[PDB]
């Protein structure tokens, strides 16, 4: 929720689940998907950030 | 009932051979000496099995096949 | 003909719009993304199924499904 | 020179070097010591 | 905006023909037209393979296909910088409007677009195939 | 000993019979 | 592999040369030429341009088998 | 398993006989003292000193005059064929830990540069010379995080995959 | 205008940074890693230098450096095969007899047990047979020393130092600018008159004053250390005139017109030398000089700089018809702009050359003893055919990647070109016609033959003694070409080849060559050519047609030159592709020349190679070629079966290394299905479940494992299937010919 802040992803169907990534930024408009988080590695489509929801990343 | 007689010298025969393709030397080979024409020697052991339970003759042969054939209908 | 279905994981970028070679898909506005737009497969009977909106979607996982349906003219892509 | 050197660690100058160590070393071992079947002296 | 009409009589590029063209699909099951306004004379590439000259002003074009059509409009955007509008037509001579649809390239959104094939749900919160057995449905993603 | 002829046609008949109830299976089995 | 290492044993048991198995199983080459290029010999001359014998019908097989694994491919 | 020591079978002798044969056989159209007479008498040499060396080991023979092993580890050690294959595994076994503990040490002290991809293809020379040598305690180092708990990572830390 | 030289100074600083950057020539790859896709990247685009940069004259300066670097490669090739002569090899014992002795330039050490390799080849030598035909081309050239040969291969080193140099010079210090490039005119002028032109005089040279004599006195039986060398030759005109009395005219007849003095040395003889079986060096010594005197004429036909000359530009310009709209033109725009069009014209030419060569150097068998070396011809006969087929698929692939890439419609309209793609659809559809018909009446009647022999009906075959097939027009062409010194030649003394008619040429009691006749199973097996090569011509030319579009796919050129597919969807899209094309080309060309290098083979084993003794010619396999080549099941037993017990029972033997890699490759091939039969899908995700296992160990790899891409896939399935089927009729043939030869 913070300002580059490890995250742990609990979207199942997510790349990066299990894993710890950095928040980019929240958005504050009331959007789905609102955390925008950045990984070390890449996933398939050869990118490296998400967004998720409130309840799809726990802070580490 | 010849294999019966025989069972370690004679070729069991698994059915008769109609291919008017065949020249007659294949019709020769494929007789391998006999009277019955051209036939396939039977590889499935078919011979020992029904020889071990017991059939002796062609009739018994024949009278399962068409109990089985009544089976199946 | 095949199915398109957009989840509200689109962040309405337009790629899949972009990728499309048969107009299947379209921008219509919205609100649950910061682009105020998401993705909609109105015309799905002229998908072919080539699956380049899939590989054009950038969310992980993908926010366009394509699932190959029945085959039709259009579908297969035939010209005779 | 660093830059070289660099050249000379990329994975396969590393491998090449290694590998050659490594099969120079099997080959004078079979050499100076022919057909080792079993471990006994 | 209202969707513009076909009009036959538009002048076809400059092209000495094909083996690449039309089939008896056109005839009988459908076909697709695109149009387009030319700035200058100038040489494309034809979606069938080869290079025609299209003339300056309106220009007609029949294809076998859709893709056909958004192919050389695709070219047409991107190296000519016209647009254009592509129909699809029956063997009654009824003739659908087809690209862009609204007036509006699908890639820029546009007001009174409805959105169809929208689920309110990641893809990850489908259901099991074990939940739509015996239902007649296609699968979990047309629930 | 050798089968009669006879014998085949009967065997003949028998299958004819069990064809007949296969095609009516598989006419039920179709619709 | 199962039935090759079946059919092989088995083959030198019956021929009464067990040491066939036992000398040329250990490496590859002894199963191609001591196996398959050995036992092949009578299986390819069932029709041969001075005639046939009753092993034509294997040996067309054979090429039938030979040719059908290649369309597949 | 009914085998017969190679010292004593008849199979290993007339091997051993039959091979000097064929070299000698081979030897016999060269002249003396030339490259391939003296090339011919070491594979001899070494002929003859490999047959010597399998029969003084105790290695066991066949029916075919070729040495078998005995890999059981009882079978081995009381009746002296450890060196065959249970000496061997030992080797092998800490040669390999040696090589797995070198390759994790190295990917490990790589995670923490700042680009730890760069060290995966431009390795670091010295820094793999130091843990390539350092290998060599590795079953204790091994043994430690095992008991310790850091050789293995969690299970709430590793991705899966929707079940 | 002016044909000038045109260079750029210093333009690339000679450093190692790059080297220390891997992918530092790429947009893409030059920021690093982050699977393992990187690593497969960087190999595969290392030499696509237009994907690196769209600027003509840095892709032209790169293919200039790169070729000098490959002759220096060639160079370094050829002096190492010089030297292991000189050095390693039996070959001044193989001289002094050639009949007698294998060749042999290689050498084992003796580690493992390996020294077995080194076979009793002869000569009080141990070693390695060789196959190449080196020593057969050094004795033609006059070399009867081993000092000679290290001489060559210094001075071929020097040379290959010198090519690296040039490669660096050219393109670090002096690189030549994009306009020095594009004079084809004067490029074709100077590599025909000044490179072919003045190599073959130059060759014509050398034959004359040093392989001439050298030879003469060889085949006269003088031992090759009391033969005088070459510079004695060149020196004592006297020495000359001795075995040539028009030496001691001198050059006056040549400037004097009277050209017919020099007849002794000059000749039209044809055939083959009977002591050697080689052709007559003198008349190799007339044809290079008349090679070259064409060459030096055909060099002056294109204008530069003195007025005088053709413009290409409008030879092509003016080369139109009625039937073919705009003609030629364009072309010379195509072919001064981009290198690939250019690549795929070269390789279908050079590769077609490779393959006549290959017919041509065993039917007029050039060097001393090289026919009645039998393992030498068929190995030379099956290289050169291997490498023609690789290059013309080659020119498939290269004119697709022009057709992708360099393309430009503007520049085609109703141009040869144009119409090519106008109606590619008919050539395509009348092509596949022609390759059904072609496959039907050709493998169908083998398939006939075969079930009419297993049926017991032998009246019934396709054969010389049933229903005949007889190759009557090669048979009048054989005919016309044996009766040709009677009256179409009247000059030659005989005719080109022995293979057209007439009588046998022995060589120390073996074969040099004979009449080869052509019957049925001739006729079939050409015909089964002809099919296969149609099929092959199919595919790459239905890949270059189709490269930029289709019915199923119209904006295929956007997708590029090499990707997997579209997509599941249009019913399935894979492998549409110009890469795939040749991908699939590739196998076919394979089928095409294993099926011509059997033929070969067997036609040559049964027909030609054997012993002569007192009564008349025994075979090698005592032509049965002509009694069971009409069938499938003559040739899996009689070649197949028959043929590989040399390569199956060559252990503890020196053609032991053979067996390997006969077994080997067999290993390779098969290895090559699990690439072509599968998909990179289940290995990614098998791939996730070993990385699961490394991460739950921390030994997971920072650059991310991935499976090889689709393309990589395909590309390695085929690369493995060629290396192995390739390498198991290597093994094969070679163990085979060098025991029973
Ligand atoms: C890197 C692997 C490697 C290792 C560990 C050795 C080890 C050895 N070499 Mg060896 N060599 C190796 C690669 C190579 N060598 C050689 C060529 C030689 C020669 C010519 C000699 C050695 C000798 C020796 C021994 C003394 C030095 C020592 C056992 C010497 C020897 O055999 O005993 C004194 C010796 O005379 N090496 C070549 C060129 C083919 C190699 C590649
Ligand atoms: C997994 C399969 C496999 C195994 C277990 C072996 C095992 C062996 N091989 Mg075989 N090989 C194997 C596959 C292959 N081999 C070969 C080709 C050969 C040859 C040609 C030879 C062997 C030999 C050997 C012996 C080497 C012993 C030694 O050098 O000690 C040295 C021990 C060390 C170097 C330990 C490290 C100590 C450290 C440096 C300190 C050993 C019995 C040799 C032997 O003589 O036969 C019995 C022999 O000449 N192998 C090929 C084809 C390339 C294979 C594939
Ligand atoms: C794959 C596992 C495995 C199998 C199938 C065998 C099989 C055998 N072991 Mg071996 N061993 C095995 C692994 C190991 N063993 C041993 C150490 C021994 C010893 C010390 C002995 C055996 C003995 C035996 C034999 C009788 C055992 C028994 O149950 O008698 C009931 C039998 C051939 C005995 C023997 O050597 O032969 C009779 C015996 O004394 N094993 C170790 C070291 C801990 C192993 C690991
Ligand atoms: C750091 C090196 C390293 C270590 C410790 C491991 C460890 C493991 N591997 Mg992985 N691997 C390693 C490198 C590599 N592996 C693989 C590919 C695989 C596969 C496909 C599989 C494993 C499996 C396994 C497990 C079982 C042991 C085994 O099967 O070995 C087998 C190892 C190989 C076949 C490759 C080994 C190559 C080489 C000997 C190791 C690499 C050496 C480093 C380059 C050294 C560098 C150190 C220097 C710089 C200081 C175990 C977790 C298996 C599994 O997951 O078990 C549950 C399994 O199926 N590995 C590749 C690509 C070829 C590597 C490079
Ligand atoms: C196409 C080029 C080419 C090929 C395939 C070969 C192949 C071979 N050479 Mg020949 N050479 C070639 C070009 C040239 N060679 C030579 C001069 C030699 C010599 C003098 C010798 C060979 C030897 C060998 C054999 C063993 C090489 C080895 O084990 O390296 C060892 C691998 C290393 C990494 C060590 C390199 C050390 C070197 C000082 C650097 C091998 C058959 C040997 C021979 O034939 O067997 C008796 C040998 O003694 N080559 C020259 C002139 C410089 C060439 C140009
Ligand atoms: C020591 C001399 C030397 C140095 C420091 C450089 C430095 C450079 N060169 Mg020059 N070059 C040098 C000599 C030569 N150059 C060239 C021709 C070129 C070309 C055409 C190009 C360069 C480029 C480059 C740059 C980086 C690419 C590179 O080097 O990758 C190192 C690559 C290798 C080491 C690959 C090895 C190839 C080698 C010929 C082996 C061939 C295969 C073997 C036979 C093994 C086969 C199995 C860099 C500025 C490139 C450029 O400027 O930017 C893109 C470029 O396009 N060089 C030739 C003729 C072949 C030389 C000899
Ligand atoms: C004069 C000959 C010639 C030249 C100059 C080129 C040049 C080029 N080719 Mg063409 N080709 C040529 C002949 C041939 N081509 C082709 C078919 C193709 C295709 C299908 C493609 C090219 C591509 C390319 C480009 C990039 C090549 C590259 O990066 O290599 C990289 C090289 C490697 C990564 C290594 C290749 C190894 C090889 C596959 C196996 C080698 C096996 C060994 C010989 C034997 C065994 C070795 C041992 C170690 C086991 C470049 C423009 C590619 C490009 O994209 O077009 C612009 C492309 O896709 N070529 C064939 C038929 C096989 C030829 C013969
Ligand atoms: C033995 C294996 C094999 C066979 C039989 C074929 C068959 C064919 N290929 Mg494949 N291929 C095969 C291996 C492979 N091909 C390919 C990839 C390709 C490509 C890329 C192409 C082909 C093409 C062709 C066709 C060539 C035209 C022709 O000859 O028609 C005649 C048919 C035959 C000669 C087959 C045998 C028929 C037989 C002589 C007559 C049988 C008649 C029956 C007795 C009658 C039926 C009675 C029954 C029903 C009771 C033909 C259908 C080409 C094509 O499709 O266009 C023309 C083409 O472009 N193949 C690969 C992967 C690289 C293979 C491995
Ligand atoms: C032995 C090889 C197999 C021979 C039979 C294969 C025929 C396959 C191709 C179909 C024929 C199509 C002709 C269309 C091509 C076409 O445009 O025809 C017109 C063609 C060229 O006519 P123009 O006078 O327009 O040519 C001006 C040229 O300078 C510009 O191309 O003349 C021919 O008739 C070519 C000869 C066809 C015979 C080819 C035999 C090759 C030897
Ligand atoms: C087997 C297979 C794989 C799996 C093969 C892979 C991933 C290639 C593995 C190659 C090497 C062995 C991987 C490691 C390379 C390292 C550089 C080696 C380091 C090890 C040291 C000893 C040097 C595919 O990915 C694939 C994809 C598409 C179609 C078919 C297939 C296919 O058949
Ligand atoms: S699958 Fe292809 S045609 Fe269908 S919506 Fe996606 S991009 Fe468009
Ligand atoms: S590509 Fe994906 S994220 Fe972008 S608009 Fe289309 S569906 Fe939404
Ligand atoms: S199977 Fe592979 S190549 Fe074929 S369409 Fe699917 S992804 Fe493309």
């Amino acid at each position: 929720r913070l300002w580059c802040v490890q995250v742990k992803v609990l979207r199942p169907e997510s790349y990066w689940f299990n894993e710890v990534g950095k928040v980019v930024s929240v958005d504050q408009s009331g959007i789905r998907y609102p955390v925008v988080v950045r990984f070390p590695t890449v996933n398939y489509a050869g990118v490296s950030t998400n967004n998720y929801s409130l309840e799809e990343v726990q802070e580490v | 009932p010849q294999w019966v007689q025989d069972p370690l010298h004679v070729r069991p025969i698994a059915h008769a051979i109609w291919d008017p393709h065949f020249g007659q030397p294949a019709v020769e080979a494929f007789t391998r000496g006999g009277a019955q024409g051209p036939v396939n020697i039977a590889t499935s052991g078919v011979y020992q099995w029904w020889y071990t339970i017991g059939l002796r003759t062609n009739q018994d042969l024949f009278q399962g096949s068409v109990f089985l054939t009544i089976l199946s209908g | 003909s095949h199915a398109v279905k957009i989840y509200d994981t689109c962040i309405g970028c337009t790629q899949c719009v972009r990728a499309c070679p048969t107009d299947v898909l379209e921008m219509v506005p919205w609100d649950g993304c910061k682009a105020s737009q998401i993705a909609s497969a109105p015309r799905t009977e002229d998908c072919v199924g080539c699956k380049r909106c899939e590989s054009a979607c950038p969310t992980d996982f993908l926010s366009v499904r394509v699932y190959l349906g029945s085959e039709t003219t259009r579908s297969m892509g035939l010209a005779y | 020179m660093k830059n070289f050197t660099t050249y000379l660690s990329t994975a396969p100058v590393v491998a090449l070097i290694w590998f050659t160590f490594t099969a120079g070393l099997l080959i004078e071992i079979n050499r100076f010591f022919p057909d080792p079947l079993v471990f006994s002296f | 905006w209202k969707p513009p009409t076909l009009d036959p009589s538009t002048p076809s590029p400059i092209f000495g023909g094909s083996t690449g063209g039309l089939l008896r699909k056109a005839q009988i099951e459908e076909f697709y037209v695109i149009t387009w306004d030319a700035k200058k004379e100038q040489v494309f590439e034809m979606p069938t393979g080869g290079a025609a000259i299209m003339r300056s002003g309106p220009n007609l074009l029949k294809l076998a296909r859709k893709e056909q059509c958004l192919a050389l409009l695709t070219q047409l955007r991107n190296k000519f910088k016209t647009d254009g509008q592509i129909y699809r037509v029956f063997p009654d001579g009824e003739v659908q409007y087809l690209h862009p649809k609204d007036g509006v390239y699908p890639e820029k959104v546009n007001a009174g677009r409805t959105a169809v094939g929208a689920k309110d749900r990641s893809i990850g919160k489908n259901t099991n195939p074990v939940a739509v057995k015996f239902t007649g449905k296609l699968g979990t993603y047309d629930v | 000993m050798p089968l009669s002829d006879s014998q085949i046609f009967i065997a003949l008949f028998i299958a004819l019979l069990t064809g007949i109830l296969a095609v009516r299976l598989g006419l039920e089995l179709y619709s | 592999w199962v039935t090759f290492y079946f059919h092989w044993k088995h083959l030198g048991i019956w021929q009464g040369n067990v040491n066939q198995f036992n000398e040329s199983s250990t490496y590859l080459m002894g199963w191609l030429r001591d196996y398959l290029w050995l036992n092949s010999s009578q299986l390819i001359n069932g029709y041969n341009p001075f005639g046939m014998n009753s092993l034509s019908v294997w040996a067309w097989m054979f090429l039938f088998g030979h040719l059908i694994y290649a369309t597949g491919f | 398993s009914g085998l017969t020591p190679c010292s004593e079978s008849k199979g290993f002798a007339k091997r051993q006989k039959n091979e000097i044969k064929a070299l000698t056989k081979r030897l016999k159209q060269y002249e003396e003292g030339s490259a391939p007479s003296l090339a011919l008498k070491a594979t001899i040499e070494r002929t003859e000193k490999r047959f010597a060396n399998y029969g003084n080991a105790g290695l066991l023979c066949g029916t075919d005059g070729l040495p078998h092993l005995i890999s059981d580890p009882g079978l081995a050690l009381r009746f002296g064929h450890a060196g065959e294959t249970l000496i061997p595994t030992v080797g092998f076994l800490y040669i390999a830990g040696w090589i797995g503990t070198a390759g994790r040490d190295y990917l490990i002290a790589s995670k923490g540069e700042a680009k730890p991809r760069e060290k995966e293809y431009i390795i670091d020379v010295p820094l793999a010379l130091k843990i390539s040598a350092q290998g060599a305690g590795w079953p204790f180092r091994v043994i430690r995080e095992l008991q310790k708990g850091t050789l293995l990572e969690k299970d709430s830390n590793i991705t899966v995959s929707p079940r | 205008k002016k044909v000038k030289i045109v260079v750029d100074g210093n333009p690339v600083e000679t450093s190692f940074e790059r080297w220390a950057k891997p992918g530092h020539f790429s947009r893409t790859l030059s920021k690093g890693p982050s699977t393992t896709t990187w690593i497969w990247n960087l190999h595969a685009d290392a030499h696509d230098f237009d994907s690196h940069t769209s600027d003509l004259e840095e892709i032209s300066r790169k293919v200039f450096s790169a070729h000098f670097g490959q002759l220096g490669i060639i160079l370094i090739w050829l002096s190492g095969m010089y030297f292991h002569g000189a050095r390693f090899s039996n070959y001044e014992a193989w001289l002094s007899d050639p009949i007698h002795i294998k060749p042999s330039a290689q050498v084992v050490w003796p580690v493992v047990g390996q020294e077995i390799l080194n076979g009793d080849v002869g000569g009080g030598f141990q070693g390695v047979q060789i196959t190449s035909g080196f020593f057969q081309l050094w004795r033609a050239s006059g070399i009867t020393s081993e000092l000679q040969l290290y001489s060559t291969a210094i001075g071929g080193l020097v040379l290959a130092a010198a090519m690296f140099f040039a490669g660096w010079f050219h393109y670090h210090k002096a690189a030549p600018k994009l306009e020095w490039f594009q004079n084809v005119e004067s490029m074709l002028n100077h590599h025909l008159a000044g490179l072919l032109g003045l190599g073959s005089l130059a060759w014509a040279g050398h034959q004359i004053h040093v392989s001439l004599p050298i030879n003469k006195l060889l085949d006269a039986g003088v031992d090759p250390k009391e033969i005088p060398l070459p510079h004695e030759f060149i020196l004592n005109r006297d020495l000359m005139a001795q075995l040539y009395p028009s030496f001691s005219k001198g050059l006056a007849p040549f400037f004097t017109i009277n050209w017919s003095e020099y007849s002794d040395f000059l000749t039209f003889q044809g055939g083959l030398n009977p002591v050697t079986g080689g052709l007559w060096l003198s008349d190799q010594a007339h044809h290079h000089l008349a090679i070259a005197v064409l060459f030096l004429v055909a060099g002056h036909q294109y204008r530069t700089n003195w007025g005088i000359g053709h413009s290409i530009k409008e030879i092509l310009e003016a080369h139109k018809g009625p039937f073919t709209g705009e003609g030629h033109k364009g072309l010379y725009e195509i072919l001064t702009t981009s290198w690939h069009a250019q690549l795929a014209i070269n390789l279908a030419l050079f590769g077609s050359l490779s393959i006549i060569v290959a017919h041509h150097m065993y039917s007029m068998p050039p060097y001393p003893y090289l026919a009645t070396d039998y393992g030498t011809q068929l190995s030379i006969f099956t290289h050169h055919t291997w490498i023609g087929g690789f290059c013309i698929v080659g020119a498939g692939a290269h004119a697709a990647i022009f057709m992708v890439r360099d393309y430009d419609p503007t520049n085609n309209y109703n141009n040869l070109l144009d119409r090519v793609i106008r109606h590619r659809d008919a050539i395509v559809s009348h092509l596949n016609w022609v390759c059904i018909f072609l496959g039907f009446h050709s493998f169908g009647l083998y398939i006939h033959n075969d079930t009419m022999s297993a049926l017991g009906r032998p009246q019934d075959m396709f054969s010389d003694t049933a229903i005949q097939l007889q190759p009557v027009f090669a048979q009048w062409i054989q005919n016309t070409h044996l009766s040709a010194p009677q009256f179409t030649a009247p000059n030659a003394l005989a005719p080109t080849s022995p293979v057209w008619g007439g009588d046998v040429v022995a060589v120390g009691g073996k074969v040099a060559a004979m009449p080869i006749t052509l019957g049925t199973a001739d006729f079939m097996v050409h015909h089964i050519h002809a099919f296969t090569i149609h099929v092959t011509v199919l595919i790459l030319l239905k890949g270059v047609l189709y490269a930029r579009s289709s019915r199923l796919i119209p904006d295929k050129a956007n997708l590029g030159f090499r990707f997997p597919c579209d997509g599941p969807g249009r019913g399935g899209t894979c492998q549409v592709s110009a890469w795939d094309h040749v991908f699939l080309g590739l196998f076919w060309m394979y089928n095409s020349l294993s099926i011509a290098i059997f033929h070969f083979s067997w036609k040559m084993q049964s027909d030609v190679w054997g012993t002569v003794n007192s009564t008349g010619v025994s075979h090698i396999t005592g032509g049965n070629f002509s009694q069971s080549a009409n069938t499938i099941n003559g040739w899996l037993r009689d070649f197949l079966w028959a043929q590989s017990s040399q390569v199956i029972q060559s252990y503890g033997s020196a053609l032991s290394a053979y067996g390997l890699i006969f077994l080997g490759a067999h290993f390779i091939w098969a290895f090559s299905l699990m690439f072509l039969f599968s998909g990179r899908g289940y290995w990614q995700e098998l791939i996730e479940s070993i990385v699961w296992a490394h991460n739950k160990l921390k030994v997971a790899p920072s650059i991310q494992p991935r499976a090889l891409s689709i393309t990589q896939g395909r590309a390695v399935g085929v690369a493995h299937y060629l290396l192995g089927g390739i390498a198991t009729t290597w093994s094969f043939f070679l163990a085979r010919i060098i025991a029973v030869g």
